[PDB]
């Protein structure tokens, strides 16, 4: 296979993803949910393992870590302590909505998941960090669970398989910073979201000191219909090792902003030009394309062309994928003024813990202040990027180098507009 | 703006408050919620839960959240201030927040904003004087398919208009609450020009299974 | 009002690599001395994990 998408309904993971039918459980059980649970937890954990592992499912989060093995990581005998497995459903990414979606019209996809995963991984309970912000959202899936909890799904002998699995909804605070698995489990022990350092892992020492596992919703919710269909049912789709369907929430300056799913390797153009609506004054005014929301850096249409919008296309053209979050800017928009809001936007999200992040987001944000008015000169331009390279690498979690990332991008691929801006008001102010 | 207090007649730890028993058995079962060993695992959402019971915190439910759980109060006092969602500061009834993140201003949540403004009359980050409406801004809200979008108390409002945000602002003063959805043709996140997925129904259980389960 | 000293010794603080060299250096003068030991660090364990034990009292009051 050569042409990757024109994914047809048959395929699609989240049914009712557009909220058209029944959320609760009579209306989720009537769309294949929650069919052939029992055998599916009966199995075996190295059968499930094995099965994920097969289907070639990586991290919908945005780091792209594949799925079976860090799960496997905890299929380890325990020593006394409990096993957690927690999702993480804070979603503080900027342009990227699809969990949202997710909790909001298929919580019990969500729940069976979780059960699946935690029989996986022999976890003992679930822990479910909902968005502080999405409080309606939260209250449907604790109905949902509730629905659950009477219907004996899961619980004390859950869905008839003599598994004990208990499911926690805790809700977050407002803050951006404790979508880090690290600093979401200090956050739900009850301190502030500061990040931990990796070495120990979660899956040794993870929230109360227990082996802890951490997953996105979409990877989560997935893992049942992984179980049913088949590995090489999910391996059919994309290239090689970039098997999969993803949802991609499109939003800018487009004519119809939304989330759908699609293919994985898919061609970007192809996508933006059937799903979203097209490019607001043509293709002609496109500008820039950021696709992973804030973590990622742009692309011009130069390199929007044709790109696959999977992992190794994207990496190999100095960006990353992200959480399929495509920001699109055209010809009407000031793009060193979107890049200076989402610097300031850094600079408002991170929690201050290490140094380097602490003052040169700030610094960042001095600068492109300046870089935006105009005011300075050019080779300091330059040394923004270094000061990039004083922060992508050493700090205690990524969103230091999810604040360099997006700089490094906009000085490479427009640093003529940067310098003819702040020469022109050289110009006309000296 | 500012993360240190100090002692005014309205805010001290001589302020009276407490909380009705039916809110200490939701604080019991959640700390019944959490491991046995970790209470201070319920320090996130029982605070919160003292926000619902006034609006704002003032140092009297810091103090009491520090002493019905067996915690420091100087935790309490890291917890409120490192996260933006406790307000240490009396905000009006209704508090009103507008996303000014990239995608959201992408779609001129600027016009929004100045609607907000000319409306009201106030400024950024000030209250109405008749108590009512407080007016900030903060980051992504993940509305963003359906940006520009505020968030008035706990309910979402997207994808508006100048003309839709002064209706909610002149029906919310008449005493009735709007409805909490986008106002645009779309329900939730579909494209405005119809369907372009999942036009077929559902296929229901029992699709696709693979032999042996 | 400065500090007027009549020792003229006061100022005067020698280096010396190795213990012995200076005991030597000590005796060949004929000044009376005494000696304190080298007083090393003990080598401390630490332990990243233990400030997030799952039972222990080690565990950080906050971060
Ligand atoms: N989904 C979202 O809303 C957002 C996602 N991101 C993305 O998240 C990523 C940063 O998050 P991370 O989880 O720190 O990414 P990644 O560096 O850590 O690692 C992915 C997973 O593998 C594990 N892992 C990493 N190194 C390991 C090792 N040597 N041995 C065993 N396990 C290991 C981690 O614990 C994690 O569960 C970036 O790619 C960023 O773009 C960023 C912002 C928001
Ligand atoms: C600053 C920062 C914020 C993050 N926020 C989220 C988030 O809101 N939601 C999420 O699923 N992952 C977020 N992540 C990624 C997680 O660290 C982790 O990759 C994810 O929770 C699970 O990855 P997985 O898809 O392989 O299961 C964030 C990472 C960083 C560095
Ligand atoms: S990089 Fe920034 S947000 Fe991350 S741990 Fe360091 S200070 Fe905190
Ligand atoms: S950028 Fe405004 S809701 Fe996400």
């Amino acid at each position: 296979k050569t042409s990757f998408g024109s994914l047809k309904d048959e395929d699609r993971i989240f049914t009712n993803l557009y909220g058209r039918h029944d959320w609760r459980l009579k209306g989720a059980q009537s769309r294949g949910d929650w069919y052939k649970t029992k055998e599916i937890l009966l199995k075996g954990p190295d059968w499930i393992l094995g099965e994920v592992k097969t289907s070639g499912l990586r991290g919908r989060g945005g780091a792209g870590f594949p799925t079976g093995l860090k799960w496997s990581f905890m299929n380890k005998p325990s020593d006394g302590r409990p096993k957690y497995l927690v999702v993480n459903a804070d979603e503080g990414e900027p342009g990227t909505c699809k969990d949202r979606e997710i909790i909001r019209h298929d919580p019990h996809k969500l729940v069976e998941g979780c059960l699946v995963g935690g029989r996986a991984m022999g976890a003992r309970a679930a822990y479910i960090y909902i968005r502080g912000e999405f409080y309606n959202e939260a209250s449907n899936l604790q109905v949902a669970i509730r629905e659950a909890y009477e219907a004996g799904l899961i619980g004390k002998n859950a869905c008839g398989s003599g598994y004990d699995f208990d499911v926690f909804v805790v809700r977050g605070a407002g803050a951006y910073i404790c979508g880090e698995e690290t600093a979401l489990i200090e956050s739900i022990e009850g301190k502030q979201g500061k990040p931990r350092l990796k070495p120990p892992f979660p899956a040794d020492v993870g929230v109360f000191g227990c082996p802890t596992t951490v997953a996105n919703v979409e990877t989560v919710a997935v893992s049942p219909t992984i179980c049913r269909r088949g590995g090489a049912w999910f391996a059919s789709f994309g290239r090689e090792r970039n098997s999969g369907t993803k949802l991609f929430n499109i939003s800018g300056h487009v004519n119809n902003p939304c989330t759908v799913e699609e293919e994985m390797s898919v061609p970007l153009k192809e996508l933006i030009e059937k799903h979203a609506g097209g490019v607001t004054g043509g293709w002609d005014n496109l500008l820039a394309v950021i696709p992973g929301g804030s973590s990622t850096p742009l692309i011009p249409k130069s390199v929007c062309e044709t790109v696959l919008m999977d992992f190794d296309a994207l990496i190999q053209a100095q960006t990353g994928l992200g959480t399929a979050a495509v920001i699109v800017m055209d010809r009407s928009t000031d793009i060193v003024k979107a890049i200076a809001r989402l610097i300031e936007f850094y600079k408002h999200e991170s929690c201050g813990q290490c140094t380097p992040c602490r003052e040169g987001v700030d610094w960042m944000n001095k600068v492109m202040a300046r870089f935006v008015r105009g005011d300075a000169r050019p080779a300091e331009i330059d040394s923004l990027w270094e000061i990039s390279k004083q922060i992508e690498g050493h700090t205690i979690c990524a969103l230091g180098d999810g604040a360099a990332w997006p700089v490094q991008g906009l000085i490479r691929h427009f640093r003529p507009e940067l310098e003819e801006r702040m020469q022109r008001f050289a110009q006309q102010h000296q | 703006a500012l993360f240190v207090h100090r002692d005014t007649p309205k805010n001290n730890p001589e302020t009276p408050f407490d909380f009705t028993p039916e809110n200490y058995k939701r604080i019991e079962a959640i700390v019944k919620n959490y491991p046995e060993g970790h209470k201070a695992a319920a320090v996130l959402p029982v605070l919160d839960l003292a926000q619902r019971q006034n609006g704002w915190l003032p140092i009297s439910a810091m103090n009491k959240v520090a002493e019905i759980l067996q915690v420091p109060p100087m935790r309490v006092y890291e917890v409120a201030t490192f996260y933006t969602m406790y307000n240490r500061k009396p905000v009006g009834k209704y508090h009103i927040q507008v996303c000014t993140t990239t995608p959201c201003m992408l779609r001129n949540s600027d016009s929004i904003l100045e609607a907000i403004q000319k409306k009201l009359g106030i400024k950024v980050g000030e209250t109405t004087p008749d108590k009512l409406f407080t007016l900030i801004e903060v980051e992504c809200l993940g509305a963003c398919v359906n940006a520009p979008m505020v968030q008035i108390n706990d309910n979402y409002y997207e994808d508006l208009t100048p003309k839709d945000i002064e209706e909610i602002i002149d029906e919310l003063k008449a005493g009735k609450i709007p409805k909490p959805g986008p106002r645009s043709g779309r329900f939730s996140c579909e494209p405005a020009g119809g369907l372009t997925s999942l036009t077929e129904p559902p296929k229901g259980p029992g699709f696709g299974v693979q032999a042996g389960l | 009002g400065w500090a007027s000293t009549a020792d003229p010794l006061s100022n005067l603080v020698l280096t010396f690599s190795t213990k012995e060299d200076a005991i030597a250096f000590a005796e060949k003068n004929g000044w009376s001395y005494d000696v304190e030991e080298r007083k090393v660090p003990k080598p401390k364990s630490k332990s990243y994990g233990a400030n997030f034990s799952w039972n222990k009292r080690t565990r950080v009051s906050t971060k």
